[PDB]
């Protein structure tokens, strides 16, 4: 990673290999996501990490400072991926029991959209099998009526004291949008099975043998690789980003590039940011 | 080597079978297969030669490879030795979302395309014998097919050849001409320009030498539109009247140069025009003809002034050829009309009609002249053309209002197509887009690419 | 590569979206209402060179809604008639800088058309001003409200937005701007 | 010819005025051919003008008196719309070839004719 470190501050990373202050100051533009860590009660181990809003997160198991960098900062990339992948495991295994697992201060929101979008995928393929089911749409209307409820719980408070992620609401709002949309969509085609191109057509989630997510598109496959992102903006799911998806997915599926284009302002350089956030990578956006 | 697509049909699909090598065509399964194959083929061919004919096939020169066909040809196998029973629909769904619609930008080249995917999934049936698994069969069928094309395999008009033929042929004698083979300036070689522009402004003095006031807002808002629409036209026709006092001093006169008289002479002796003068107003490539429409123009909005100050404007029968902007006075008459009726302005549609005059609009104005190509206008039903079939038909009036939404419209929604209405025959920009009834079998008139063009000269 | 055309996004789903997840309920309407705005701005107006109406703008308009209802219910409560009437000052926070004299009043004149009895609400503060009325009693230059009215403009678009272009003339006072709102800020205001 | 060919009336009156003033300029250029050729007869000159495919359908009373070069002088004074096909059949002839068009490129065929003396240079177009 260290690329696109200038050597002024590669330099004090090899140098000051136990300084704090260096470490939170310099630790934010090595890994774009966390924005600070913690500490424990003697210096010699790191804990949890920070978001910009204040998201915090633990670490699984304490991470031993030593001298030589590397030697440390590839713990910190493993256990961090190990930690991410527990964390959705434990919620998924929580989640797919009969009560629900709303519980949103224990989990990051990339957590919580992803558990979402996999048992939606899940019960969708489950219920074409079976039956048109508009129960399934009712209830994710009744679902989506309840989270819009209580949005008004932390609304009026506000600014409190320990008390943020309303975030993690809103960024969930969206997601069920999405999938009121494709739930409509198919009622209104009246889709037989699922082995019809308006299923495939759409993104699907699943989830492996080996607890591990694996994003299918149409044929093409790619796998989530745990880039832990915290808060940030994502965008409306307009029928352009259909478009978008389709032919950067199986541009890669062929091992080719993709030169999205057009006119000024459009949305063609936060689309491909926002594939890479669905997607579980790590964008390096550029100039050149 | 120059290394180009064929330059015939039946040369793309010999070249086509050439580069496929026959084992991948040989499967066990057969017969409801290679015949797809062979659609494929002739789909890639017909969407590559469409572009001969600018811009009615297509409106650029889009770059179709054969890339694009191999990943075609990927996407059929994966179809085909996939499981069962492939749908037509997705093929060409995938097809236009990903590969050959991903060179597309206007929206109309996009209904094409689509025209093209849902027809191909039968063909012009005498011409077309096609066969059992025989590769040699696929082989000779393609010298069945003639030798030279016709444009009634692919859907365009007669006089679409005429046109291109004699195009084509002044081309050919001009290049074979070529192989036989300050003063001038001081020369007469832009001297019908200036000579063009006195016969264009003799006897209007007062039209290249009256100043409008710079005024503001009155109360309707289309008498701010012609007032605004009258200084326009003073200040580009003696902006005009500057730059060729200009270079007619430098000639016939006794100066010296600038850098921008150059550019004008520049650009004047190359026959373009220059940037300056389409900064303010597009017109036509032909400087004469930019002189003509714009003089045109110049006598036309004094007129519009004088039968508008008495708000006669709702009465007589106007044209659009002389707007510089036409849909801004469209879009004066949809305030015109919100502000009429008492509704608020985003609630409103537009629909023109031919059956009568409109029952439910505010107001009515007789807009005629237009002109259409790439079919044969009828009142209530679309005709195709023929052989000897002229290029450019002159078209019933039309009555033109604002209809608030949720309404009966005129004409029922099933029954009509939306045709773009563009300002000259280069196709560059887009007014609006009125129905027109079609009466059923629309994809007719899609591959025809009928048009609409506000005038000509 | 593989070319991907991205030519006109939607307005109306994203508007729609977007209000619906920030709390406000009636997004239905007033996304369409927005839309509208657009379209008929960009079309009828006089199309001077430097003025916009992409995606940019909306972005912009949705986060200044958003912001207004944020602090109009932890400081406040609810009701029905500054719900929409929210939305004509989060959008006059943007759009009322780029205009001319009569451009403004006919913008004014379409908002009055689009919303019927919704018209106007002006600036809010007033105790910047003093200082900014001081400094320029400082600097011994004139005091024109003209001034004053640019100067506060100046501090809504640096909250709102990264980077501000000041188009104008020579000489026609367009760097005494920012060059006395530095002071009057730097009086109260942190570090400039 | 040539020059004329390359461009270096009360009479007629079935005709347009388009085509009338090319029947002026080969008046008054060659008059040989406007006497040989008898442009009043609206009888075969009416049958030729309302063919489709109108390069064979010579009137053949002239079909010795007239070269084919001038068959061509003959069509573009009252039809271009057929000028590529007339072209094309001329070289035809001239040439004996069977086609204007020539032959497909493959480069499987023009990998065994080339050799190390000289290298091969290969123009692109736009889409190539
Ligand atoms: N309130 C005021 N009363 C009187 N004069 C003023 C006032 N404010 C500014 N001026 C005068 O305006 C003049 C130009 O100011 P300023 O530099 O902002 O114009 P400018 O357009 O930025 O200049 P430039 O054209 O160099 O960019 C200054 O000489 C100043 O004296
Ligand atoms: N689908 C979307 N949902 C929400 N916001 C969007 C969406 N698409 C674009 N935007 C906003 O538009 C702005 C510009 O997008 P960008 O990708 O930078 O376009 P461009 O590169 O053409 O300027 C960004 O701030 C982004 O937040
Ligand atoms: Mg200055």
């Amino acid at each position: 990673r260290f690329y696109f470190i200038g050597d002024d501050d590669l330099l004090e990373i090899l140098g000051q290999s136990t300084n704090p202050s260096v470490i939170q100051s310099h630790l934010k533009k090595l890994f774009a996501g966390i924005n600070s860590v913690c500490f424990d009660e003697k210096s010699k181990h790191i804990t949890a990490m920070k978001s910009l809003e204040g998201e915090v997160v633990p670490f699984k198991n304490k991470v031993p400072l030593s001298n030589n960098v590397e030697t440390w900062l590839n713990d910190l990339a493993l256990e961090m991926k190990k930690t991410l992948e527990q964390l959705l495991k434990e919620c998924v295994t929580t989640g797919r029991s009969s009560q629900g697992a709303v519980d949103p201060s224990l989990f990051p929101s990339q957590i919580l959209c992803l558990a979402e979008q996999i048992k939606f995928t899940e019960d969708v393929e489950n219920a074409i099998k079976d039956h048109s089911l508009h129960q399934i749409e009712t209830q994710l209307v009744n679902k989506l009526e309840q989270y819009t409820n209580i949005d008004t719980s932390s609304e009026d408070p506000g600014n409190t004291e320990s008390g943020i992620l309303e975030l993690k609401l809103k960024a969930l709002i969206l997601d069920i949008i999405h999938n009121i949309d494709v739930v409509k969509q198919l009622n209104q085609i009246q889709v037989h099975t699922t082995e019809d191109w308006a299923w495939k057509k759409q993104l699907r989630f699943y989830m492996k043998s080996d607890h591990t997510c694996c994003v299918q598109m149409v044929d093409s496959e790619f796998q989530y690789t745990y880039e832990y992102q915290g808060n940030a903006s994502k965008l409306v799911y307009t029928p352009l980003t259909d478009k978008c998806y389709l032919t950067l997915t199986q541009a890669m599926k062929m091992g080719l590039g993709g030169n999205p284009y057009g006119p000024a302002g459009t949305g063609k350089t936060e689309s491909v940011k926002a594939l890479g956030g669905l997607l579980g990578r790590q964008v390096l956006v550029f100039n050149c | 080597i120059t290394y180009e697509s064929p330059p015939g049909l039946k040369k793309n699909l010999m070249r086509t079978y050439e580069s496929w090598t026959p084992e991948q065509i040989s499967k066990k399964d057969n017969t409801h297969r290679a015949h797809a194959l062979f659609s494929l083929a002739w789909f890639h061919a017909a969407c590559q030669e469409r572009r001969n004919y600018i811009p009615q096939g297509w409106t650029k020169f889009y770059e179709f490879s054969l890339s694009d066909l191999r990943a075609g040809y990927n996407i059929i196998d994966r179809l085909f030795d996939g499981a069962k029973d492939v749908q037509w629909e997705f093929v060409h769904g995938l097809l236009e979302n990903a590969i050959y619609g991903g060179r597309i930008d206007n929206y109309f080249d996009l209904r094409v395309l689509q025209s093209y995917l849902k027809q191909f999934f039968i063909f012009p049936y005498s011409v077309s014998l096609p066969q059992s698994c025989s590769i040699l069969d696929y082989r000779a069928v393609i010298e069945k097919i003639p030798e030279d094309d016709k444009p009634s395999f692919f859907g365009l008009p007669a006089n679409i050849a005429r046109s291109s033929q004699r195009m084509i042929s002044s081309q050919v004698i001009s290049q074979l001409r070529i192989l036989g083979r300050d003063r001038e300036i001081w020369s007469n070689e832009l001297s019908p320009v200036l000579n063009l522009w006195k016969k264009l402004n003799q006897n209007s003095n007062l039209i290249h030498q009256k100043v409008p006031p710079p005024n503001d807002r009155q109360g309707s808002p289309i008498l701010s539109f012609i007032i605004l629409e009258q200084f326009n036209a003073i200040r580009l026709v003696q902006s005009v009247h500057q730059s060729l006092a200009a270079l007619s001093k430098v000639i016939r006169g006794t100066t010296l140069l600038s850098s921008e008289v150059q550019k004008l002479a520049s650009a004047l002796l190359n026959q373009k025009c220059p940037l300056a003068w389409q900064s303010k107003w597009e017109g036509p490539e032909d400087p004469l003809q930019y002189l003509r429409g714009l003089v045109a123009r110049a006598l036309a909005i004094q007129n519009w002034v004088d039968k508008a100050e008495k708000q006669a404007l709702l009465s007589e029968t106007l044209d659009l050829s002389e707007l510089f902007h036409p849909d801004t006075f469209l879009n004066a008459l949809r305030q015109e009309t919100a502000r009429a009726v008492g509704r608020s302005v985003d609630s409103l549609k537009f629909v023109a009609s031919w059956k009568g005059r409109l029952q439910e609009a505010k107001l009515q104005i007789k807009i005629s002249g237009l002109l259409l190509e790439g079919c044969s206008f009828d009142g209530n039903q679309l005709s195709e053309n023929q052989l000897d079939s002229p290029s450019v038909s002159s078209v019933l009036p039309c009555f033109m209002g604002w209809i608030p939404q949720d309404a009966c419209g005129p004409y029922s929604p099933d029954e009509c197509i939306s045709l773009p209405v563009y300002t000259s025959a280069e196709r560059d920009r887009v007014v609006t887009n009125i129905d027109v009834p079609c009466g059923g079998n629309q994809d007719q008139w899609i591959q025809c690419g009928a048009a609409l063009f506000l005038k000509n000269q | 590569f593989r070319p991907v055309a991205m030519s006109h996004p939607d307005n109306e789903l994203i508007a729609e979206v977007i209000l619906y997840s920030e709390g406000f309920k009636d997004a239905k309407v007033l996304s369409r209402k927005l839309v509208a705005i657009f379209n008929l701005s960009r079309e009828l107006l006089t199309p001077q060179q430097h003025y916009d109406w992409g995606l940019r703008a909306l972005k912009t308009v949705l986060r200044g809604s958003g912001n207004l209802l944020r602090q109009l219910n932890k400081s406040g409560t609810t009701q029905n008639a500054n719900e929409s009437h929210i939305v004509v000052q989060a959008l006059r926070l943007n759009t009322m800088s780029k205009f001319t004299f009569t451009d403004c009043t006919r913008f004014d004149a379409l908002i009055k058309d689009v919303f019927p009895g919704i018209e106007l609400k002006e600036v809010e503060y007033d105790e910047l001003s003093a200082a900014l009325k001081q400094v320029f009693e400082e600097a011994n230059y004139e005091i024109i409200p003209n001034q004053i009215k640019k100067a506060l403009e100046l501090y809504e678009q640096l909250c709102q937005r990264m980077g501000v272009v000041i188009v104008g003339p020579s000489g026609a006072g367009k760097s005494t701007l920012w060059r006395m709102l530095r002071a009057a800020l730097c009086k109260t205001g942190k570090v400039v | 010819e040539w020059d004329t060919f390359t461009g270096v009336d009360q009479l007629p009156s079935w005709i347009d005025q388009e085509r009338s003033w090319a029947v002026a300029t080969l008046k008054i250029a060659l008059p040989s051919l406007y006497q040989t050729l008898c442009f009043e007869d609206a009888a075969l000159w009416r049958t030729y003008y309302n063919n489709s495919m109108c390069e064979q359908e010579f009137p053949s009373i002239l079909a010795k008196k007239v070269s084919l070069f001038q068959q061509i002088l003959v069509v573009q004074v009252l039809r271009p719309d057929r000028l590529q096909s007339a072209m094309a059949l001329f070289a035809c002839k001239t040439l004996g070839l069977k086609e204007v068009s020539p032959l497909p490129l493959n480069l499987k065929r023009l990998y065994k004719e080339t050799l190390e003396i000289e290298p091969i240079l290969i123009i692109i177009s736009p889409g190539a």
